[PDB]
């Protein structure tokens, strides 16, 4: 298959074997046949002639990856060509991040259909791994501001654990 | 006639681009096309795997 | 609907008229003045272009409407006002 | 949502009965229909009003 | 039905509320019940697809008239005895209800009189 | 970057030095060419902006306007040879001049990386624009609407200024990269506002909110039909664009010092939204719709918020197109009714059936009828205006409710309704006029299928 | 993957022709409205196929087609979801309009303009079950002002009576 | 007898029930005898210039342009400040503004004064 | 409206039907 | 064309030029009423019936059919609102304090009463659902952990 | 048809934990529902002529014959069709008590007597002036005449009066 | 012009009965109040006293104005009636045909010229009938709207070509 099982977890399918005991003849198992003879095989023997000629002549593409680079957390104050690698290298990471989210939700939406009248309590685990998510997003990237910067998430986590450790002081007592 | 190469060319060719943009360009993608399990009953068997799921437990009698 | 011609208003026209008791049949000519030689009083006419108008399904202003008081200029103000030329 | 639907159901229904005109009459039921179908989605029905959009 | 008037239009304590009831526990009045024993487990009702609503006791009266409708299509006129066996099964769930509501009812107003039995005589 | 500069200043000579006859042509040959160029500048890269020199750089957000910009140039030369026509070829030439020159000034502010450098032609832009308003414009009032329109940005644009230096004196350079990079938190000290205040209402007053637009209505209507949309179309955007560069040094002031602005343009879009409920002049309603848009723009960017900034830039875009050809519908009828009352020339749909159809889709256009990158801009606001507050979207939504009325108040008076007996000169539409409608409307439903491309650096 | 998804997407792409070949203006000027009618037939016809399947097995599709566009962790997306609501109303819509096209014929047989109204009545036509047929709300957005904007025409048909534009 | 139909600014009273007509004057009639007179010699010429075989163009009316000359620029020329104007443009201009900020504010001053103490829920918001 | 009608009209009278 | 005086100009204090403006307007100086000098700036404009378009007889014949207008006449200042598209004044036939009474009166009858509705709702004598697998917990999304308390349902 | 779902629905939202007046409101309203249409019957077919001397009265035409004919037998089955074919996905409520189980026959057959007996009143020769109920639900219920009238009015000189002005 | 008494009670008479039609409907109850409404209308037509005629009319429509029907019976073609102005968007004016295409103008060869002639007609008459208007008009301006005939033979009647020349009220 094109995409990963593992990135988009499929149940298998629990469809029933068809047991009728009606005996005037089922018109739907007639309407799929006349389909596969007049639509599904032609669409296929076009698909199969643009496949072969597909592989006829084969060309290649593969993926741009960008090596690790010192982000904004150690970059010195000022130094804006340190900063051009942290903030550069942080905005991939939130380009990153928004498809992580993507991910998760389309998996979440996936349940839904899927379950069908089940969705409520069949897929618990999908909902819960997207309020673990949602939730981890917002303490990375929310209230940003429009303007955001490597610098700012900096900043904004940084008051993070200023208040944790804070708590953590006082919980400690 | 014209009831013939009407449906050709407004019922037969759509589904016949339909059916190649589905089978191949949208259902090559994950998530695209979801459906819902078909529902199973006790006592119905389930072709891909085979087994039979357990008939459903024996009714306390209620008629009426 | 089929074209209504001047024939066929004036044909239905006097036909209310002798439909009209006090509108006796005999002396109804096509420019029959109707006080003048019917005797009919101002009073019934603005009673009888309402006549007129069910008879042809419309409305009959009051500015012309006690001006309309010939047969034939019954029949007059029918054709122009539904541009019966024929 | 049913007090909506309920309030829609008579005064569509009320001007109903007294208008001179087909169309004024036949709309007026149709709100008074969907007057009523409302209703049933207040007292959690959903189902039999998608029937009644059938019908 | 009448009780209505009874609590409106007559006094409302008599009345058992139905955002309140039950009340009373169980076992008070009912010595040795009995507990509704369900037949299909959790498992067989959810892989069915049934609605939450519809995921009652009866529900096991429901199983099965969708079984016999997917053998029964294109035909439509089956499963008359089994959707009269389902609704005759809400029925005796429904009987149950206000057996269990006048219970309530029978029990409320019993104890108002008891109460005036047992604070009059000092 | 230069590819297209160099292009557009060398066009000049072209029209200076071409055939008697044959300018209009040949400027439209080239002014087209030119937006096919500026096409392939469209495509942005990731996270940083497309950057070539010093001296020019685009980004997500210019881009944009760039292409909107060079789109444009086409179009006033198609617009404006009906009522030019009998006129001297120097004025011909000069007047064609004055677009190109001022189309070259637009291309110049969007590219520009410094901004001193975007300061000194965002004032530029006024000159040809003056020029155009006041020398061909056809009316009387013309001479004190453009000397409303000079003074007002004037006003706001000088204090900018000293702004702008204050900033070189004391954080150096300022190029749009090094001054987002080394951003600072702007203080709450009482000098502060004051630097806040005057960055900002230089683009406040060429991007017109309730109060400071009475320069709109007498400029747009008394301008000629090019002056009018190069001015509504792009120029209004200039402010936008200045804020999105910007706000970059005013946080947290801007989280604070918004509120005035913002109950100053969410209450003025539902007044000005009224004014066109009940205007007498085709194209003074128009110029009041385009204050009501602009006015819902003015929130988006004050709020500094992904969402807001991504709707900002749909509207920006939409905005311009669909009120260029607003004005374009209402220079079609005007000179065959030589009058500018919209109550004057009514029933035009019988008499004109194509015209019809294209005043029918600049109304769903500028209704924000989705899908239409109006309704993504408007859309993307309320979403994002309502997570800033809830009671927002009371204000937020009547203005679209507003906004149906008008809309469709022009169609039905114009459109539909019985033809006007005593006109008799209302001609069957020029193949121009008809094409030109088409040149504007068709691109605004092909950004339908690529809303990516005009969402802005945001995105 | 039966026929069910994807032939229940390709009965709305029927109700499109009849636009699209209007635009051409090589279309029949003349018997236009019995194009649309027998259009609008054949989508019904088409219509039964996922009913029968429906009511059968009872599966309802979602057809999340051709990625719009995507707004970080929001996916906006032309998906239509042939829920049993869908899969019902599809049908008899069709049902009703095909037996009001018949009718229109009849009705308006002197009004010069016929080929315009018949166009309309599609573009609501279409506009309705894309309304209907729904997976996210923005394309339920999209038919909840497609169908008011199209009322609005249709109802201002007779564009000289000035109650009519009231 | 019904008690009559009182009037108003919106219904207003029609010429049936106008007692004026129903009390005519030997000078109101007169009075309403020139006015024909006006109305012809507004109509005359204008179906003159409308019935003109030459006249290739339209027929400007007056009123027309006075309404919008005095519904556009005479108005500031005309307009003289009085407590009536000052006071009625204060109240629509600075009134429903400050309202509306007053509004905002405390709704913006309750939004945060959840959420430093954590008395609100965004567990699903992350998209602001 | 032209000759050939089947419905041919009435004045004042009951119109003619079919037995279809 | 309209050269300068015929343009409206300001409030005439004296009849001389009282009368001047009524020439200006067409009309005779007893039907020429300007508007108030609230200092609005409405100038010398005359202040017209308060009369919708709908009002005017449709019978008789105007230069502007659909706004029922003749030629040169002065229109209202407002003939923005009163155009027959837009808000109307005809007389209805029942009086407006009526018209708003019985209204008011309605809606308030329909709303005040259907709250006292509320608060005696109709309900049959019928229990509540009993629902097996204590109250549905595990299926309404309850937390398989969270063991639910123990609800189970007898037979009366 | 309306068998399958409004005899449904107004037994069960009498069958239901609901507004007592709510309630209500729909009996009141399905006895008007066959009122007015009782009233279309009557004056429109039960009756003597009343239009123009002119009959033109026609319905022979193949396209009005075959479209009516069409969405006729739909609406004869119709409900019968549907409901035995849909699964069963609502929860049937059973034992009604026989008063309220007849309610959706009795209110509209019901109001079939009144509207009936209110209709053919006009055949009596007594002529009544208007009542004032009749002059409210006449006029459209006195929506209209006031709130298309009284706020459009007020905004609109908003607009012109304040506002630009 | 003079609205003078004997045209209100008319136009009283007239629309009260339209209204009387709207209540009784039914024929024979329209029949019959109306002869009783025509009986108590010429009861009293002896009356000397104008002024006592027109108080015997202040409480009539008063009456009326209690009597109206809320909805009354309009012909549709009429103002306020259903088809008012419902074919107004299909006649389109005549000097639009001007505008033609030669080539569309070469599809109706005859009719176009058969309009040449009326734009012959039109062009030399408009100059005799100015002439006679001019010559016959009242002085201080016209005093009504109505306008006179072509007192001479062979000329057309002034102001003639917009009227005559009007669409067809049903131009499909
Ligand atoms: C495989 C490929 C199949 C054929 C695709 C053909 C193209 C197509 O339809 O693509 C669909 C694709 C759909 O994307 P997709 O994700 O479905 O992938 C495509 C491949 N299939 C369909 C098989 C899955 O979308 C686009 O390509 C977007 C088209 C946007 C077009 C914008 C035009 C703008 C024109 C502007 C002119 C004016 C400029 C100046 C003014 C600017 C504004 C101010
Ligand atoms: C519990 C069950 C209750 C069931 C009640 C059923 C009532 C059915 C309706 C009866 C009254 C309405 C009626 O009969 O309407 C038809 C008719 C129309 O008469 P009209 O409009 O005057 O036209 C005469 C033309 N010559 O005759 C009329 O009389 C019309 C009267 C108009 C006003 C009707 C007001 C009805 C109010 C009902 C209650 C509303 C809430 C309080
Ligand atoms: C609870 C209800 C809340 C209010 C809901 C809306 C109320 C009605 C608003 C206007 C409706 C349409 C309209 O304009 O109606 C007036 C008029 C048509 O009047 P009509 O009685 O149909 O008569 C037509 C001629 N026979 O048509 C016209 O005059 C059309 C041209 C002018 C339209 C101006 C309308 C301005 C409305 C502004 C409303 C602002 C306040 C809204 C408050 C509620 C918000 C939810
Ligand atoms: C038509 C009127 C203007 C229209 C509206 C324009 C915007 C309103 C505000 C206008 C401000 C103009 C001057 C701003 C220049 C840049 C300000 C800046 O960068 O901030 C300085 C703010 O400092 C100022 O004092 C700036 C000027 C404040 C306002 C006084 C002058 C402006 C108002 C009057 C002139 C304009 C009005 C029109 C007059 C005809 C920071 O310096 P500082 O004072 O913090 O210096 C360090 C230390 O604290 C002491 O220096
Ligand atoms: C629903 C019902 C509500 C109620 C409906 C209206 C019924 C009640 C009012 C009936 C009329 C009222 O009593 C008296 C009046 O206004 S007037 C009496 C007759 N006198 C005149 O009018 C003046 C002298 N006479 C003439 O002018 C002509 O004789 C005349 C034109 C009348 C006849 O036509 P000829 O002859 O010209
Ligand atoms: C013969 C009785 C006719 C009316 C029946 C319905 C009366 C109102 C509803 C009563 C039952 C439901 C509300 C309670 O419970």
């Amino acid at each position: 298959d094109s995409w990963d099982k593992d990135v988009y977890p499929e149940p298998p399918r629990r469809t029933p074997a068809p047991a009728p005991q009606t005996s005037l003849p089922n018109p739907v198992t007639y309407l799929t046949k006349i389909f596969d003879l007049l639509v599904d095989r032609p669409v296929t023997l076009a698909r199969e002639f643009i496949e072969q000629q597909h592989a006829k002549n084969r060309y290649y593409y593969y993926h741009r990856e960008f090596r690790r680079v010192p982000d904004i957390t150690e970059c010195e104050e000022k130094d804006i060509l340190c900063m051009f690698e942290a903030e550069m290298q942080w905005r991939r990471d939130y380009k990153v991040d928004q498809e992580i989210v993507n991910i998760i939700q389309e998996r979440l939406k996936a349940c839904q259909q899927r379950e069908g009248e089940s969705y409520r309590q069949n897929c618990a685990k999908e909902l819960e791994q997207f309020t673990q998510v949602s939730k981890a997003f917002q303490d990375r990237y929310s209230d940003l501001g429009a303007h955001y910067s490597a610098r700012k998430c900096l900043a904004k986590q940084k008051q993070r654990m200023l208040a944790e450790r804070k708590a953590a002081k006082e919980a400690a007592a | 006639y014209r009831h013939s190469i009407f449906a050709v060319t407004h019922v037969l060719i759509p589904v016949w681009i339909i059916h190649y943009y589905l089978k191949y360009h949208v259902t090559a993608k994950p998530y695209t096309v979801v459906e819902r399990k078909p529902r199973i009953f006790p006592g119905d068997t389930i072709l891909e795997t085979g087994e039979v799921i357990p008939l459903m437990k024996e009714f306390p009698d209620q008629h009426h | 609907a089929p074209p209504l011609t001047l024939e066929a208003i004036k044909d239905r026209v006097l036909y209310v008229l002798k439909l009209y008791d006090k509108i006796d049949p005999e002396k109804l000519s096509v420019n029959s003045h109707f006080m003048k030689d019917l005797g009919l009083d101002s009073l019934d006419q603005v009673e009888i272009i309402m006549a007129m108008e069910d008879e042809f399904g419309f409305e009959i202003p009051d500015i012309d409407a006690e001006k309309l008081m010939c047969p034939q200029e019954i029949v007059d103000y029918i054709a122009d006002k539904k541009d019966v030329y024929e | 949502t049913l007090c909506l639907g309920a309030i829609t159901t008579l005064f569509t229904a009320l001007c109903a009965i007294t208008q001179n005109d087909i169309k004024k009459i036949v709309a007026f039921s149709t709100s008074s229909q969907l007057g009523l179908m409302m209703v049933t989605i207040g007292i959690n029905q959903p189902h039999l009003a998608f029937l009644h959009i059938c019908m | 039905g009448a009780h209505l008037a009874r609590r409106y239009l007559g006094d409302a304590s008599k009345e058992p509320d139905p955002l309140r009831m039950p009340t009373f526990p169980p076992d008070y009045g009912f010595p040795e019940r009995k507990e509704r024993e369900m037949v299909a487990t959790q498992q067989e009702m959810n892989d069915a697809q049934l609605m939450l609503q519809q995921r009652d006791y009866c529900a096991h009266y429901l199983i099965q008239l969708l079984k016999c409708k997917r053998d029964s299509f294109p035909n439509f006129l089956a499963c008359k005895h089994e959707q009269h066996d389902w609704d005759y099964c809400e029925h005796l769930d429904y009987v149950k209800r206000m057996k269990e509501f006048e219970r309530e009812r029978r029990l409320l107003q019993r104890k108002k009189r008891r109460e005036q039995r047992e604070a009059e005589m000092a | 970057m230069l590819k297209i500069i160099i292009p557009t200043t060398m066009l000049l000579p072209m029209t200076w030095m071409s055939k008697h006859n044959m300018i209009w042509i040949n400027a439209t040959v080239h002014s087209l060419l030119i937006s096919l160029i500026s096409l392939s500048l469209l495509n942005q890269l990731g996270e940083n902006s497309l950057n070539f020199s010093l001296t020019f750089f685009s980004d997500s957000l210019s881009a944009p306007l760039l292409v909107l910009t060079t789109w444009l140039l086409p179009l006033m030369l198609m617009a404006s040879q009906s009522h030019l026509s009998k006129e001297t070829t120097t004025r011909k030439k000069l007047y064609i001049t004055m677009l190109i020159l001022l189309q070259l000034f637009l291309i110049m502010t969007f590219t520009a990386t410094e901004l001193i450098l975007f300061y000194i032609l965002f004032e530029a832009t006024l000159v040809p624009t003056l020029i155009i308003i006041t020398r061909w414009g056809n009316q009387t009032e013309r001479l004190n609407a453009g000397l409303y329109f000079l003074f007002y940005t004037l006003a706001g644009s000088l204090p900018l200024l000293v702004a702008l230096v204050y900033i070189q004196n004391t954080t150096g350079s300022l190029n749009f990269l090094i001054i987002h990079y080394w951003s600072h938190p702007l203080s709450n000290s009482w000098s502060n506002i004051f630097m806040w205040l005057a960055c900002i209402m230089a683009f406040m007053v060429k991007m017109p909110l309730y109060g400071l637009h009475l320069w709109l209505p007498k400029a747009h209507v008394e301008a000629p039909i090019a002056g009018s949309m190069v001015l509504a179309a792009v120029l209004l955007k200039l402010g936008g664009y200045g804020m999105m560069r910007i706000t970059t040094i005013l946080n947290p002031l801007t989280n604070y010092m918004a509120y005035p602005f913002l109950m100053l343009s969410m209450w003025g879009m539902i007044m000005t939204s009224s004014i066109c409920l009940r205007q007498t002049d085709l194209k003074s309603l128009i110029a009041y719709s385009s204050v009501s848009h602009m006015a819902l723009v003015i929130v988006a960017i004050m709020i500094q918020t992904p969402w807001s900034f991504m709707g900002a830039t749909a509207l920006m875009i939409a905005h311009g197109l669909t009120s260029s050809m607003l004005f374009c519908l209402a220079n079609t009828n005007y000179e065959r009714v030589h009058s500018r009352t919209m109550i004057l020339a009514r029933g035009l749909q019988t008499l004109l059936p194509l015209m019809a159809t294209w005043w029918l889709m600049a109304s769903l256009t500028n209704l924000a009828l989705p899908p239409s990158i109006n309704l993504i801009g408007e859309l993307f606001i309320i979403t994002a205006s309502f997570s800033w507050s809830n009671i927002t979207i009371i204000l937020m939504g009547m203005n679209m409710m507003i906004t149906a009325l008008y809309s469709l108040y022009m169609l039905i008076t114009t459109q539909r309704g019985k033809y006007t007996h005593h006109i008799n000169n209302i001609k069957a539409s020029f193949t121009r006029e008809n094409a030109l409608m088409a040149l504007h409307i068709l691109p605004l439903l092909l950004l339908t299928l690529n809303p990516k491309m005009i969402l802005g650096p945001l995105y | 993957m039966n026929p069910f998804a994807s032939l229940t997407l390709t009965t709305l792409i029927i109700l499109t022709i009849p636009i699209m070949m209007s635009n051409s203006n090589i279309y029949k000027t003349n018997l236009y409205p019995n194009y649309v009618k027998t259009t609008v037939s054949y989508a019904f016809t088409l219509s039964l196929v996922p009913l029968l399947m429906f009511m059968h097995t009872g599966q309802e599709m979602i057809i999340s087609n051709w990625h719009w566009m995507t707004l970080q962790t929001v996916e906006l997306s032309l998906s239509f979801k042939m829920d049993y609501f869908s899969v019902m109303f599809i049908p008899v819509a069709l049902f009703v309009t095909w037996s009001i096209m018949e009718f229109s014929m009849w009705y308006m047989h002197s009004d010069p303009f016929i080929n315009r109204f018949f166009k309309y009545l599609v573009l609501f036509l279409i506009t309705m079950m894309i309304l209907v047929t729904a997976n996210n709300l923005f394309q339920l957005f999209i038919g909840w002002e497609g169908v008011g904007i199209m009322s609005f025409l249709l109802i201002g048909w007779w564009h000289g009576r000035t109650d009519a534009n009231t | 007898s019904f008690p009559k139909y009182k009037p108003s600014r919106l219904a207003t009273l029609p010429a049936t029930l106008d007692p004026a007509e129903y009390d005519i004057s030997p000078e109101t009639r007169k009075a309403q005898a020139e006015r024909l007179a006006i109305r012809s010699r507004l109509k005359r010429e204008y179906l003159l210039q409308y019935n003109d075989p030459n006249r290739l163009g339209v027929i400007e009316d007056p009123a027309l342009i006075r309404w919008t000359y005095a519904r556009s620029a005479n108005i500031y020329p005309n307009f003289r400040p009085t407590p009536k104007t000052s006071l009625l443009g204060a109240l629509f201009g600075i009134g429903p503004l400050f309202f509306w900020y007053y509004v905002f504010k405390t709704d913006r001053d309750k939004k945060e004064k959840l959420i430093q103490e954590g008395k609100l829920d965004q567990t699903f918001n992350i998209s602001y | 409206a032209g000759g050939g009608v089947h419905i041919e009209p009435r004045y004042r009278q009951f119109p003619q039907l079919t037995r279809s | 064309h309209v050269t300068k005086d015929m343009f409206p100009g300001p409030y005439p204090k004296t009849p001389e030029e009282r009368a001047a403006a009524a020439k200006k307007y067409n009309m005779r100086v007893e039907d020429y009423e300007p508007y108030p000098d609230d200092g609005m700036g409405y100038g010398d404009y005359p202040k017209l019936p308060d009369r919708s378009q709908q009002e005017r007889d449709p019978w008789y014949d105007w230069d502007h059919p659909d706004l029922r207008l003749n030629w040169g006449e002065p229109i209202h200042w407002d003939l923005d609102m009163y155009i027959r598209n837009r808000v109307d004044t005809s007389p209805t036939p029942v009086s407006w304090n009526t018209m708003c009474k019985h209204l008011s009166g309605f809606v308030a009858f329909m709303l005040f009463m259907f709250w006292v509705g509320e608060i005696y709702p109709s309900y049959q004598p019928v229990g509540p659902k009993q629902y097996p697998y204590n109250d549905l917990y595990l299926e309404r999304g309850g937390d398989p952990t969270k063991e639910p308390e123990p609800v189970v349902h007898y037979e009366i | 048809t309306g068998f399958y779902s409004k005899d449904l629905i107004i037994e069960a939202v009498n069958m239901s934990y609901t507004n007592a007046w709510a309630l209500l409101m729909t009996l009141i309203a399905t006895s008007l529902t066959a009122a007015y249409s009782t009233r279309i019957i009557f004056f429109a077919f039960l009756g003597k002529p009343r239009f123009p001397p002119l009959v033109l009265i026609n319905e022979n035409n193949p396209l009005l014959i075959n479209s009516i004919k069409r969405l006729l037998i739909g609406s004869i089955f119709a409900g019968f069709i549907i409901s035995n074919n849909i699964p069963p996905m609502t929860v049937p409520n059973t034992t009604m008590p026989l008063y309220m189980k007849m309610t959706a026959l009795i209110v509209t057959i019901m109001g079939f007597m009144l509207a009936l007996e209110l209709n053919n009143t006009t055949y009596y020769l007594k002529f009544k002036y208007p009542s004032q109920t009749y002059k409210f639900s006449n006029m459209l219920g006195y929506y209209p005449s006031i709130m298309h009238r009284l706020p459009t009015y007020h905004n609109l000189s908003m607009s012109q009066k304040s506002a630009s002005s | 012009a003079y609205l003078t008494h004997q045209q209100k009670v008319l136009r009283l008479y007239k629309r009260a009965l339209r209204h009387l039609e709207s209540w009784c409907v039914h024929r024979d109850k329209y029949r019959y109040f109306a002869c009783l409404m025509r009986a108590r209308f010429d009861e009293h037509k002896n009356e000397k006293d104008m002024v006592k005629a027109t108080q015997l009319l202040r409480q009539a429509e008063e009456e009326f104005w209690y009597g109206q029907h809320p909805q009354p019976y309009i012909f549709p073609e009429s103002p306020g009636g259903t088809s008012y102005e419902r074919y107004e968007c299909y006649k389109v004016p005549e000097w639009c045909l001007d505008d033609w295409h030669p080539s569309e103008k070469a599809m109706y060869p005859d009719y176009f010229a058969k309009r040449e002639q009326w734009k012959r007609l039109r062009r030399e008459s408009w100059e005799r009938e100015v002439k006679q208007l001019q010559e016959e008009t009242p002085p201080g301006g016209p005093r009504t709207e109505a306008l006179p005939p072509a007192r001479k033979e062979g000329d057309l009647p002034p102001l003639w070509w917009h009227i005559v020349t009007r669409p067809r009220e049903r131009p499909m």
